[PDB]
């Protein structure tokens, strides 16, 4: 059909479609566009007028301007050709490496695969990051939230995870730098190039980069998430791969939604969040899956607004999550990196069976002690800090060691730290703590334990410290 | 829903949902002008306290209205669909509004009846024509020097910037 | 300490021209704005140029 | 003329619902009969919602609204340097016109990934603390966050002044063209400010974009974007510009208002949502380009003034989420005197090192660390009173370091000096002395080195680093200086 | 100084007539003279009430430390 | 021409003017009203209907009623002969010393003087109040905005200052009772008369009164400030003058704005706010100044809405301030009159710069000590300072003493205080702190420092105590 811009009210372009309409969600192309203006249909407002969503900037546009419906929703390049490619929402070679010679298009409305398709079992994905596995044992294919509020090497960590993992598997990647600083995507870019994990000589990597930075129409930015999903589903099942899906930042997605929600006429409910908050997520998360024919191990960076998770949005988010990483900015403020919240960073799927009881218990004991330790905090702030009762001291110290031991060097922010990152596969870890648990190193003292990979290195560090 | 004759602009809302209605209705069969005049007539037939008595109090119940503005508008004969649409606007509250509704349809200093462009003066082209940049030259021969406070006084007007160059 | 009195004298004469400029202007303009109007033929030039728009735009 | 002219449908609030203008270009800046400009934000089916740039006691309805046919561009050039301009690029310095007769679109969107090259340059401010602890690079973006006239501004100023020496360099690696966006800042303040720069005459390499308190709201709104275009200009000319957005906070307010006047809903914190987009997009335009673009930069110092340290203040939250770190200023230290008043425990440059000189890195790494405990040793085994020497030293030292970073209001400096003095304390050399004498010393030490060890200074600056030799040069020098301080 | 000839001829012509007179450049006008004298006061305050037709001069001193 | 009341909803008078339809801000005078019933046009709503704001009150107005546009903003009598005189908003003497024989009128919109025109070299306006000068030093020409709780002697203070200052002054002063208690104005009246500063055989008092009290109808209160600005500009620019401009209370300006906002069919910003608080502010503020052509030394009463400063209104306000006066209820609760908190009450013009570092530093130690103390009271609140370091104890006490020493009697309100006013020149001020700081004093009682004049008086008092 043809539309006329009948109203441009901001980048909300209400199009009165003239020759009828196209159905909902149809991607529309504005006639008279140097950079095709994909409009996403939102309401058929009636009167063959739709409220549409600009997916480009709306500048210069003549009101009335002619729109030709793409006859579908947003359909996007798909094909293996996306590996080692930076695509935008509309797939576009924002790699700036010429058009992607994709062999398939897809409407980016991918939907929820069926109940039956879902692999009912997963296996703990071990990250080899002690803490991680330990408290939130991740499952291959899992939906991981990285809650964490801002800045805390968060992204760094994430990247590092990518290093650790994506390299390490035949698992493919999608990285969606959504809403991210173009700059950080740049930075990031260079890292992959550098890493050679974006290897471009063979364009392929194993990785789709999808970027929808914080300078793009929110709806569009909102939709870049779908885009990636659609692609990945293709890789997931069709390419059969365990794709690792990095989303940074699903909060911003939600946000993007909310910003528009108003404009979408939806009354964006509490905390400003879109009233459709539930559906937005619901559909999305439900679009996400690890099925039987593949995994999308979904790593969702989740900015925690104001570190408020009780913020309805994260609160919702939580529902979808099955492994949560809540990074604690306080702990971060305690300087750490592991900066995480640990007594919040879970997977409901920790098991005395599946992680075995050893792990499980160790974690539980540990978690407990930390929790206990926390209790002791209550004495100490005002009542003593190398001072009160002592058995509790014993634990205090132990907790403290545990803390330090929980700290592990950053493996690329060695650039900053000079600490070579470390990693400890699971048993040595479990054991590790057991030794500490065993209270072995009590002759030994704290700081030796800090920022290590396996415990020996701490032992070693002790020695260096005895000078 | 039907695709309709929507000869553009055409103020789509605004008593012009109806105008636009008849921009498909009237134009269907093109009984436009005929009806335009129906409307005109009506215009004062209404707007006197007489048809618009129910304006005066709508307390009179809408039924009564569609039976007094006429049994239709019925007492007369302005009725092609005119009356049915009367009997709709009435109820649909758009009756006190009607001059404008009529305008919207009608009245066409420009809208499918004539034209109006200006930079200087009342330059009410008036003509449905394909051009007018001659039909202005025309006009500038009823005069060409004269007064021009009979609309644009370009005297202050252009005399505006210069006062700026100095400051 | 030298410069500022020199610059003051110039700056005052500058400020003193602008004011004289607006006041001068105001009398000259507020006198002759009135007289012009007899020229019908600037509306001669309005039409003329207006034809070189009405014709010569499209 | 016709069509792409309008009669003011209604007017109130400098919000002209405009009848006509219909085939209009989206966001076309339009033109008033008054000669005021306006912007076509909302093309509604039956009006054009036009924000009037000026004000409407000056106008009335039915009035001819004529398109300008232009979506905003602003004059651009670099003859903005030495200039205080309004957003439209017009003198308000009242220094006749500006020489920036190019105009360049504000709405030009941010580049891609590819036209960038990330940072690896430092950016220096002369502010020891800054340059050290949240070491910054160029093309960056970093929040100055703090409350009111803490020399609120000062921070920017001294930095700018500091860049003077670099602008007295002939670099373009440090020769930094400074851009000051004044949002909401009464002329008086601004005047002072201008004056300050003037006095410093750093102004010569400086645009001051000033939307004071006055300005009809869009004007303050626009200004940043303006500044932005203007800054992108340098950036694409390889030139490194620093734009200070001070502050969007006021802008947002205005904007909300603008929206509200647009009869758009108060979003979160009664602020509409795409004020996020607003700034986000604005701020994405700050960058460090790669070399193809001359490598240039627009380094952004946005300023946000928190109200009551409220960062969950929605927009702050936002901005934080944008920021590459933030320079948190705290009151207390300020009240304590201590300027720095910063909480570096709350100030970050996530970056750290790309933004550095090895010189600085050499003392600062350690120092940061040391301060970390030092600060920390206020909390474990202390909430305020206790004793032991080992640690006492750390405190002593710490206290010293505090001074050492303590850099009063007004202080443009060069980094090696800074390092120089810093080195003394780091390398433990004055610990002894009381804070009071530090400053004095520091000064004293400075003329001394300045004079004498100008040699040395030459070197350190040169090496970008302090060589071990230069260090040694310090060691005796400092010791001796201290000694000289006596002896 | 100059643009639109149709007005401009007369307008500019009147301005030159000003210059071509020496009872002031055609006249002056009290209003200006009053403000001139005021503004002249103020800027002397701006840079002190010395007269920079002349420059400063200084004096000299010494004392013994020990 | 004439307009019709088409709608009256409160003082938003919807007028359909057809006949003309002047710009906005054209003052209309209602026909059928014995009163000079001004509506000042607010919006051209269209349909040649304007929304006007009656400045005035309304009633007895049969709708349709004819309004004749007076065609311009409020033009108000001007000339020096306004000194003494209390004029209402519309400039008519409500001193009622007959009328005023103006010189001219003025549209009560006055604008921003130019950036280029400013002379802007802040110099302390001294006040002789230790607390003030020291802590919240005032600058000649400065805009000091007096945040302060209700009745806290806020008014008292301002007055008190007025005495102290406005006397000494050579420029004039304007008192704008905006939305003020008429009563307080009555009171005020009588002192002024009494004081003879308003000498009434003098319309050449050092002070012109413009009152647009609490009682006015909103519009009047809303706009009266603008008026006041216009006047002072008259005196400054036109009459040279350093005006001291007493505004009680700009808050009511604000109030008025917000109040109308609704009726102005607005989306009224948070709390109902006028979002045009901002514009209002700017537009006002910029009129406020201290040109090259003099000073409006601006004494702006700012009621702190709900004493929330956080409150956007004050929040904005701060930007425009140059000297902030926070009267601090907490302190007030500590009985103190002076009740200020200078960690709050700050002055841009408080600087090591503008007012000496001595001040600053002596202060910085103080500000510090207090700042620390402020930190302490809460831990202490639990702990007392008992097991908490003695040096601190000392210092705390000192900080406090310094606090006490800041307590200063009110000469005006000797009735109120009992206490008999004190005024302390700078030096003795410095001295005072320096001494207390010296701990020299400290062997002494805290309360000795209370309600002192110079330190001597504390000394005197010490004896008198012990």
């Amino acid at each position: 059909t043809t539309g006329r811009i009948v109203a441009v009210i901001g980048a909300v372009v209400d199009v009165q479609f003239d020759e009828g309409l196209p159905p909902i969600l149809n991607a529309l192309e504005v006639q008279g566009r140097e950079t095709r203006l994909v409009l996403e249909v939102a309401q058929h407002l009636g009167e063959s007028t739709v409220r549409t969503i600009a997916m480009d900037g709306t500048e210069g546009l003549v009101r009335g301007q002619k729109v030709l419906d793409s006859g579908a929703p947003i359909r996007i390049p798909v094909g293996p050709e996306t590996l080692g490619r930076i695509m935008n929402v509309i797939g576009e070679p924002i790699d700036e490496r010429g058009p992607i010679k994709t062999k398939q298009f897809a409407a980016i409305h991918a939907e929820a695969p069926e109940f039956v398709e879902m692999s009912v079992e997963q296996e703990i994905l071990v990250t080899g990051i002690k803490v991680v596995d330990l408290l939130a044992p991740y499952a291959k294919g899992g939906k991981i939230g990285l809650f964490g509020g801002a800045g805390v090497g968060k992204t760094v960590l994430i990247m590092e995870l990518i290093n650790n993992v994506a390299k390490a598997h035949g698992g493919y990647s999608v990285f969606a730098g959504v809403g991210e600083r173009t700059r950080e995507g740049n930075d990031l870019y260079h890292e992959m190039i550098e890493s050679g994990v974006i290897n471009l000589k063979d364009a392929t990597s194993k990785v789709a980069l999808v970027y929808g930075q914080m300078n793009e129409p929110p709806g569009a930015r909102a939709r870049v998430a779908l885009t990636g999903l659609t692609v990945a589903e293709y890789f997931r099942d069709q390419e059969g791969q365990d794709v690792l899906l990095f989303i940074d930042n699903i909060f911003r997605f939600t946000q993007a939604g909310s910003e528009v929600s108003a404009l979408l006429g939806r009354i964006p409910s509490a905390v400003g969040y879109q009233p459709t908050l539930a559906t937005d997520m619901g559909t999305m998360q439900e679009r996400i899956t690890t099925t039987k024919k593949g995994s999308i191990t979904s790593v969702q960076a989740i900015y925690v607004p104001a570190d408020d998770l009780t913020d309805p949005a994260p609160a919702t988010t939580f529902a979808h999550l099955d492994a949560t990483t809540v990074l604690s900015r306080a702990i971060a403020e305690l300087g750490i990196y592991p900066a995480v919240d640990p007594l919040d960073s879970t997977s409901r799927i920790m098991d005395p069976n599946i992680v075995g009881s050893e792990h499980y218990d160790v974690a539980r004991g540990v978690q407990k002690i930390l929790q206990d330790y926390k209790s002791l905090q209550d004495i100490i702030a005002i009542l003593g800090m190398d001072e009160l009762s002592e058995e509790d001291k014993l634990t205090v110290s132990r907790a403290r060691k545990i803390q330090r031991f929980l700290s592990q060097p950053f493996q690329v922010a060695e650039v900053f730290t000079g600490h070579l990152g470390k990693l400890v596969p699971l048993k040595e870890t479990i054991k590790g703590f057991q030794q500490i648990l065993a209270g072995e190193y009590d002759h030994l003292p704290e700081q030796a334990f800090y920022m290590v990979g396996p415990i020996e290195e701490a032992v070693a560090k002790a020695d260096k410290l005895a000078e | 829903f039907a695709k309709l004759v929507r000869p553009p602009v055409q103020i789509y809302g605004i008593e012009g949902r109806y105008a636009t209605a008849l921009y498909s209705a009237a134009s269907k069969q093109n009984k436009l002008e005929q009806v335009e005049k129906e409307l005109l007539r009506v215009g004062q037939i209404l707007k006197e306290p007489k048809m618009a008595a129910s304006l005066l109090n709508p307390y009179v119940k809408r039924s009564v209205k569609v039976k007094s503005l006429s049994d239709m508008t019925a007492k007369e004969k302005f009725s092609p669909l005119t009356s049915n649409l009367i009997n709709l606007l009435a109820e649909n509250g758009r009756l006190t509004n009607t001059p404008a509704v009529i305008s919207a349809f009608s009245t066409m200093m420009s809208v499918h009846r004539g034209e109006v462009p200006c930079t200087v003066t009342t330059a009410s082209a008036l003509d449905e024509t394909t051009l007018t940049e001659l039909k202005t030259v025309l006009k500038s021969f009823l005069s060409k020097g004269q007064v021009l406070k009979l609309e644009v006084k370009i005297d202050p007007s252009i005399m505006g910037g210069m006062i700026v160059r100095i400051g | 300490e030298v410069k500022n009195r020199l610059d003051y004298h110039i700056s005052v004469q500058n400020m003193m021209r602008q004011k004289e400029q607006e006041h001068m202007i105001n009398w000259v303009e507020k006198r002759v704005v009135q007289s012009i109007s007899a020229q019908q033929e600037k509306e001669t030039i309005a039409k003329c140029i207006a034809d070189l728009k009405l014709l010569s735009k499209k | 003329d016709l069509e792409e002219t309008g009669r003011v449908l209604s007017i109130g609030d400098g919000i002209a619902r405009v009848h006509g203008l219909r085939n209009v270009q989206a966001e076309e800046m339009v033109e008033f009969s008054s000669g005021l400009k306006g912007m076509s934000l909302n093309l509604e089916p039956d009006n054009v919602g036009v924000v009037v740039f000026g004000n409407d006691k000056l106008i009335k309805e039915g009035d001819i609204v004529k398109r300008t046919g232009a979506i905003v561009d602003v004059p651009v050039g670099e003859e903005l340097l030495g200039r205080v301009v309004d957003a439209l690029g017009n003198a308000i310095d009242g220094k006749g016109p500006i020489g920036s007769k190019a105009r360049r679109r504000v709405g030009l969107k941010a580049p891609g990934i590819i036209p960038r090259i990330s940072v690896r340059e430092p950016m220096q401010t002369g502010i020891k603390a800054v340059d050290s602890l949240v070491p910054i690079g160029r093309g960056q973006r970093e929040l100055i966050i703090g409350d009111r006239q803490t020399g609120k501004t000062s921070i920017a100023i001294d930095t700018i002044i500091n860049q003077k020496r670099f602008n007295d360099g002939t670099d373009e690696k440090k020769k930094l063209y400074c851009i000051y966006v004044a949002i909401g800042q009464k002329r008086s303040t601004v005047a002072q400010l201008v004056k300050r720069l003037t006095d410093a005459d750093a102004m010569k390499y400086t645009i001051v974009v000033s939307a004071t308190a006055s300005d009809a709201a869009p004007l303050q709104y626009l200004a940043p974007y303006s500044g932005c275009s203007m800054g992108e200009y340098f950036r694409d000319n390889g030139k490194h510009a620093l734009i200070i957005y001070d502050d969007l906070s006021k802008q947002a307010v205005a904007y909300r208002q603008m929206s509200l006047l647009l009869r758009r809903p108060p979003g979160r914190e009664a602020y509409p949502g795409d004020v996020f987009y607003l700034h986000s997009r604005l701020l994405e335009r700050a960058a460090k380009m790669n070399d193809a673009f001359g490598g240039g930069s627009l380094t952004a110092l946005p300023v946000i003034e928190t109200q009551a340290g409220d960062v969950s203040a929605y927009i702050p939250t936002n901005v934080i989420s944008i920021t590459d770190g933030q320079i948190f200023l705290e009151t207390e230290l300020f009240y304590k005197g201590i300027r720095p008043a910063i909480n570096v425990g709350l100030s970050v440059s996530r970056v750290g090192s790309a933004a550095q000189t090895r010189a600085m890195k050499q003392v600062a790494g350690t120092m940061k660390l040391e301060l970390a405990q030092y600060r920390e040793v206020a909390a474990f085994a202390q909430f305020g009173s206790d004793l032991d020497a080992a640690t006492q030293q750390l405190l002593s030292r710490g206290v010293r370091l505090t001074e050492l970073l303590k850099q009063g209001q007004y202080s443009p400096m060069a980094i090696e000096e800074q390092v120089a003095v810093i080195y003394a304390g780091v390398r433990g050399y004055l610990d002894k002395l009381e804070p009071s004498k530090i400053t004095k010393f520091e000064n004293a030490f400075l003329s001394h080195v300045i004079s004498q060890h100008q040699a040395l200074l030459g070197k350190i600056r040169t090496d970008g680093k302090i060589s071990e030799e230069s260090d040694a040069k310090l060691k005796e020098i400092v010791t001796n200086f201290l000694a000289g301080f006596e002896a | 100084l100059d643009p639109v000839q149709k007005l401009f001829v007369d307008k500019i012509r009147e301005y030159r007539t000003k210059r071509q007179t020496s009872g002031g450049p055609v006249d002056a006008g009290p209003e200006y003279q009053q403000d001139l004298d005021r503004e002249l006061f103020k800027l002397k305050q701006m840079y002190g009430k010395a007269d920079m037709n002349t420059f400063p001069n200084f004096t000299f001193e010494d004392p013994k430390f020990e």
